[PDB]
RNA sequence: CUUUGUACACACC
RNA sequence: ACCCACUCGGCACCUUACGAGAAAUCAAAGUCUUUGGGUUCUGGGGGGAGUAUGGUCGCAAGGCUGAAACUUAAAGGAAUUG
RNA sequence: CCAAGGACGUUUUCAUUAAUCAAGAACGA
RNA sequence: AUUCGGGUCUUGUAAUUGGAAUGAGUACAAUGUAAAUACCUUAACGAGGAACAAUUGGAGGGCAAGUCUGGUGCCAGCAGCCGCGGUAAUUCCAGCUCCAAUAGCGUAUAUUAAAGUUGUUGCAGUUAAAAAGCUCGUAGUUGAACUUUGGGCCCGGUUGGCCG
């Protein structure tokens, strides 16, 4: 009879399963980003259709209003504070011109190749799930991480990690067992 | 003016129209008059356990050649007879006699389904085990 | 209509009829545009010198062109006493 | 080579009208199609549906194709075009052919605040063919065309970004929906609204200032 | 009505069907990488692109 | 060959 | 008593469609997605079935109210070619 | 022979007395 | 711009070949904990395919993806619906290939949206289901217009606006 847990659901599936265009679009986009699923692109779309209907609440009432302008102030310094909003667009109403490919430049995976340690977005995930990857001082292993407009001055290979020092690696230990025993 | 009545004061009528036509449609009356508790078979329930009775041969409707092997079971928690068609190839030397089975619904609500005359119900597992996994040999069945 | 600042938009602004003060839609193939030709002290018109006249497809159709044209010529004063206010 | 032969073709062959707003704004019939792709050389095509028609005679079947067709440029002009013929190659022609001279123009407007570009309708409307009621409402930014897709595919082609819609009737017939959109869609220009209450100076007709270009 | 019938005759063609075994193949890559061959073989490799981009054609 | 009626369309078998 | 002109109130008739409708057609079956003048009754795919039962009225025949089990993917309306 | 009814006419009188109606009632080849 | 020669830079394909990177899984220790089990750390070990090998449902339409191959021949069976099978099955039984979701996917039952097929918003009643045979009439619902309007005189707030 303890205080229940809270818990919500990330994503959504569309109504329509099968359409060629909705498909193509999206596959589309996830071999441009790397992504295993369209659970990826349902969950961004989840969450910008979440944001597109509270800008659409916010817009209906008047403006000088003060929920308004709280909540509207409060929501743009959010998305300009990610960077999938633009330091110009600030009229509460270019939120409702966002598209889900400005989601999805933000994530670790295209962040890693955009500053040029992976070459690919593949390199990106296995180089992000392989901890080599540290945002602030700090390992992170996952690739929709959502960097936040100042980290990325920040993002460098980890410390404690091959192309990072202190140690050659794994199987480069293995190498060097045998080339050592090679050598005698 | 429409039919209805329209004025601020008139809810009741409103209200006593809408239950009078609400009787109208078959859900509603399907579910108030708790139809599927008194004269369903499976006594409103998904699934039902039961012992099969007899093998039965039923023929395909028209324009359709075919017989569906069938089986007559008798229901554990009600004891009415039942006609169940047992789904796929083969499958009718995997539920012989005496056999305790599952059966569901066809998916058409309680109407039948397809060529098959007079059936509701399909076989789901047959002594414990799937018919689908005793099909693809993945299971195989026990004793008795 | 305009946005914000400037930049006229709204393409194909379209006429209005001159009787019954509605627009003119781009297939409204009945309606017709009169133009009369003003004449300077001679008893002669001047070449490419009108005063025009719009007239929807639907006052035409109900037969109601030939009145409306009396009322706007009489207005316009090239009319004398053909239409009358009072009926 | 054309050799058109209407006063309209002649001046458009001269290169007199160097945009189609003429056109709807002095509501010349367009009568031949190479005035539509000299003036908006920027429309594609899309064919919907090709269904086959039948005739019973005393010996047999004769069998056609009914082929609809929308064109149109993504900003502003749209056309639909409906040709049943007995080789379908024919049909897909015939049908862009008469798609082409049935292009009317839509009024984009804005769900809100004038920001940008019109995005949106300006009004709701409706178009009614056969028992089928298709309703257009103006939708907020990045809402997109909420729609069954062959109209989705005309709006699309149309040049709004988002839009509502609502049906009523047997929707199934394509060529009854679709020519219920051709009508809400060519209805956004039939609607007076307070920013058209502004008088106009009635401008003169190209087919009389132009007249000595003209056939004779 | 006809409730009786031939039950000697189930699985028929099951059990007259040849046993035809699962040939070997190379292991297919999983997951995020099998999102990235169908996203090279359908848009860079465009090389079955035949009228209408037809990606599963019968030999011919 | 026109008009008329049909619950005919494998079409009055 | 006629005629002419009018007006009120009727049974109607003829032509069009701005409008309605799925069409046949309609001055109402119009002013209904640009959806609200007021109000009464009835219907929610087709059979079973206006059947069974329970009431109620009737001398009676019957009249009123009136299901369900089950069964089916169509029944039906208007027009076009043979 | 008996009463009833519509429309018309009216610078006659009343003053909102009204519209539709479960139950109920009259008439009904 | 030197015949079709090298091709820098490419984007995929290989019964081609290389060095790397890493966790699942064990495990000294520490941490954890009432004590443990796990988690987070971490010595040592722990990828090259026959491995450390991913399913579930389908490929006529609805509704993304086969007129490819072998078998059965209105039989077995498939199919929510239309329908497929009667010896040239794109629909059954298998192989190959492809498709959709994916550590998840199918089936049954109920319910919600779709459903403007319950209709207040917002249905329909001539012919498709439906105007009670007609009239009076209680309850119920609804009900003509009319009664202080206009004109002035001040005061002080908010949005603005040159002045910034």
């Amino acid at each position: 009879p303890r205080a229940p847990r809270t818990y919500s659901k990330t994503y959504s599936t569309p109504k329509r399963p099968y359409e060629s265009s909705r498909l193509d679009a999206e596959l589309k986009l996830a071999g441009e980003f790397g992504l295993k699923n369209k659970k990826e692109i349902y969950r961004i779309s989840f969450q910008l259709s979440k944001i597109r209907r509270a800008a659409r609440d916010l817009l209906t009432r008047d403006e000088k209003d003060p929920k308004r302008l709280f909540e509207g102030n409060a929501l743009i310094r959010r998305l300009v504070r990610v960077g999938v909003l633009s330091e110009d667009k600030k009229k509460l109403d270019y939120v409702l011109a966002l598209k889900v490919e400005d989601f999805l430049e933000r994530r670790l995976q295209t962040q890693v190749y955009k500053l040029g340690l992976a070459k690919s977005v593949h390199h990106a995930r296995v180089l992000i799930t392989q901890r080599h990857i540290a945002v602030g001082k700090q390992i992170v292993n996952i690739p929709s991480f959502m960097v936040r407009l100042d980290s990325e001055k920040h993002i460098d290979f980890a410390p404690t990690s091959p192309f990072g020092g202190a140690r050659p690696g794994r199987v480069a230990r293995r190498n060097a067992a045998r080339k050592a025993e090679a050598s005698g | 003016g429409k039919g209805k009545p329209r004025g601020l004061n008139s809810a009741r009528k409103l209200r006593v129209h809408r239950r009078n036509n609400r009787w109208a449609e078959n859900n509603y009356k399907k579910r108030l008059l708790g139809t599927a508790f008194k004269s369903s078979p499976f006594g409103g329930s998904s699934h039902a356990k039961g012992i099969v009775l007899e093998k039965l041969g039923i023929e395909s409707k028209q324009p359709n050649s075919a017989i569906r092997k069938c089986v007559r079971v008798q229901l554990i928690k009600n004891g009415k007879k039942v006609t169940a068609f047992v789904p796929n190839d083969g499958c009718l030397n995997f539920v012989d006699e005496n056999d305790e089975v599952l059966l569901a619904g066809f998916g058409r609500k309680g109407k039948a389904k397809g060529d098959i005359p007079g059936v509701r119900f399909k076989v789901v597992k047959v002594s414990g085990v799937s018919l689908l996994a005793l099909w693809k040999e993945k299971k195989e069945k026990p004793r008795s | 209509m305009e946005n914000d600042k400037g930049q006229l938009v709204e393409l194909y602004v379209p006429r209005k009829c001159s009787a019954t003060n509605r627009i003119i839609k781009a297939d409204d193939h009945a309606s017709v545009q009169i133009n009369v030709a003003k004449v300077d002290e001679e008893g002669r018109a001047i070449p490419g010198e009108y005063v025009t006249y719009a007239l929807s497809g639907y006052v035409r159709s109900r037969g109601e062109s030939d009145d409306s044209l009396n009322r706007l010529a009489q207005n316009d004063g090239l009319l004398k006493n053909v239409w009358s206010y009072s009926r | 080579g054309w050799v058109p032969v209407t006063k309209l073709g002649r001046l458009v062959k001269a290169g007199k009208i160097t945009t189609i707003e003429e056109i709807f704004l002095h509501s010349l019939p367009v009568k031949e199609f190479q005035i539509i792709d000299t003036l908006l050389p920027g429309l594609q095509d899309e064919v919907m549906n090709i269904k086959p028609v039948q005739k019973q005679t005393r010996a047999g079947q004769r069998t056609r194709f009914k082929a609809v067709v929308v064109v149109g440029d993504s900003n502003g002009h749209v056309g639909l075009g409906i040709k049943t013929a007995k080789e379908v190659a024919g049909a897909i022609r015939a049908g862009i052919i008469i798609a082409k001279l049935s292009v009317i123009p839509i009024r984009r407007g804005y769900w809100g605040t004038n920001l940008g570009q019109p995005h949106s309708l300006a009004t709701k409307t409706t178009g009614k063919c056969g028992s089928v009621t298709v309703r257009l409402i103006p939708a907020p930014r990045g809402s997109g065309i909420v729609a069954s897709p062959a109209v989705k595919k005309l709006l699309q082609l149309a040049g709004v970004e988002d839009v509502y819609t609502q049906s009523n009737g047997k929707t199934r017939t394509l060529e009854n929906t679709l020519k219920a959109a051709f009508v809400a869609i060519g209805n956004t220009y039939g609607f007076l609204t307070p920013n058209l209450w502004a008088e106009q100076p009635l401008p003169v007709s190209p087919l009389d200032i132009y007249s000595d270009e003209a056939s004779a | 009505a006809k409730v009786h019938g031939s039950l000697a005759r189930a699985g028929k063609v099951k059990s007259q069907t040849p046993k035809v075994e699962k040939t070997e193949k190379p292991k297919k890559p999983k997951g995020r990488a099998y999102k990235r061959l169908l996203y090279t073989r359908r848009f860079v490799n465009v090389t079955l692109v035949n009228g209408k981009r037809r990606m599963n054609p019968g030999p011919s």
